[PDB]
């Protein structure tokens, strides 16, 4: 048992969406987030269902269905684009009514730090390290079954 | 005959008496006229009103009915909408698992080959050096020969 | 004689035509009266109705508001599931197709190299033998070197 089903949202193309390509070593794992707006990978650490989403794509009524169950959540944006950032604001808004505000959320793209502390949530950068970025969340995700 | 004569005389006294009373009572109705005219009107209205209400009520009964169905339906809709929103979380997992693997598998079957090629490619290079060496080893003596003897 | 009767009869029929005439009006006063007595208690039962009815009106409204509202809700949910299902058919049909394609392209790419690892698994064994001959041309041209005893 012990499977931490996470849910990334706002992934930005094969540049950042590869976030799972980054989190997962498997080079034989196809990546549909490119064409199809979403993807479904799974890795093991110490299980982790990871529904990666870019938000803007037909299966919105489904990505939503992901919310009604996510244990962790990362809101992401691309740096080389002030457009993505703009969405971020909206993103958290979505995560609210639909998903659960009780489950560990997280934002990750010295400026963004601003809107970073404006939501009471951790924060990092488009580093590319990353392997430890899920270590964090997850670590806190476990620092949740303490009650 | 004095017989009837009296009668007539009497049937003319009583007659006259009536004209008197009637003249009064009929004079009283003339007083109540308007006062009653404006009671009937009310009465007419009151009645008409009594009907529209007798109708609005039938209608209210009718809507309670209709709003009761609609609810016993919005509820079922909202139901399937959810019962079938649960099954989703799963479906898509499989959809994605089989797919992913499916691909992965193929991609490995290429990788395997990919390797063997690199192998032979060099497992070749090797042999090819020995050969471009022996060929020189000979070349060099076949010169020492055509010199000495 | 057969004349004073006429006067006599008439005097009576006439007399009657008034006993009646008046007797009627007599009624049309007692009722009309009672009536003007309930003009009071009436207005009340009328005003006391000019509301009770109005009330219904208002009820009838809200009922529509409500049914409506309910029908919207039904709908949203009745079409929350339409969209979902519709959305699953897509994902499915896309996911696989793109999967299916990815898998091909490898098999295709794999088949290429699949070949080269033959055009060489060959070219290799070939030189393997073109070796021995050169390998022998030595031992042999080495003996023709051990001539002078």
């Amino acid at each position: 048992d012990s499977i931490m089903k996470i849910l990334l949202i706002g992934d930005s193309g094969v540049g950042k969406s590869c976030l799972l390509v980054r989190f997962v070593e498997d080079k034989f794992n196809p990546s549909f987030i490119t064409t199809i707006g979403i993807d479904f990978k799974i890795k093991t650490v110490d299980k982790l269902q990871l529904w990666d989403t870019a938000g803007q794509e037909r299966f919105r009524t489904i990505t939503t269905a992901y919310y009604r169950g996510a244990m962790g959540i990362i809101l992401v944006y691309d740096v080389t684009d002030e457009r993505t950032f703009t969405n971020i604001k909206q993103w958290f808004k979505t995560v609210n009514e639909h998903a659960n505000d009780e489950a560990q959320l997280l934002l990750v793209g010295d400026q963004g730090e601003a809107l970073a502390k404006e939501l009471g949530i951790p924060f990092i950068e488009s580093s590319a390290n990353v392997n430890e970025i899920f270590f964090t969340l997850a670590k806190l995700i476990q620092e949740k079954i303490d009650s | 005959s004095m017989a009837l004569s009296t009668q007539l005389i009497e049937s003319v006294d009583k007659q006259s008496h009536l004209e008197e009373q009637l003249n009064k009572s009929l004079k009283t109705i003339a007083s109540q006229k308007a006062a009653i005219e404006n009671y009937n009107q009310l009465k007419e209205d009151y009645n008409t009103l009594k009907r529209e209400l007798s109708d609005r009520d039938d209608e209210v009964k009718r809507l309670r009915e209709d709003i009761a169905k609609e609810n016993e339906l919005r509820t079922k809709a909202e139901e399937e909408a959810d019962k079938l929103n649960k099954e989703v979380e799963d479906l898509t997992a499989s959809l994605f698992d089989e797919a992913n693997n499916m691909v992965a598998d193929a991609r490995k079957e290429k990788y395997a080959i990919e390797i063997l090629n690199k192998r032979l490619t060099e497992q070749l290079r090797e042999k090819d050096t020995l050969l471009d060496t022996l060929t020189l080893q000979l070349k060099n003596l076949k010169k020492v020969m055509h010199s000495l003897d």
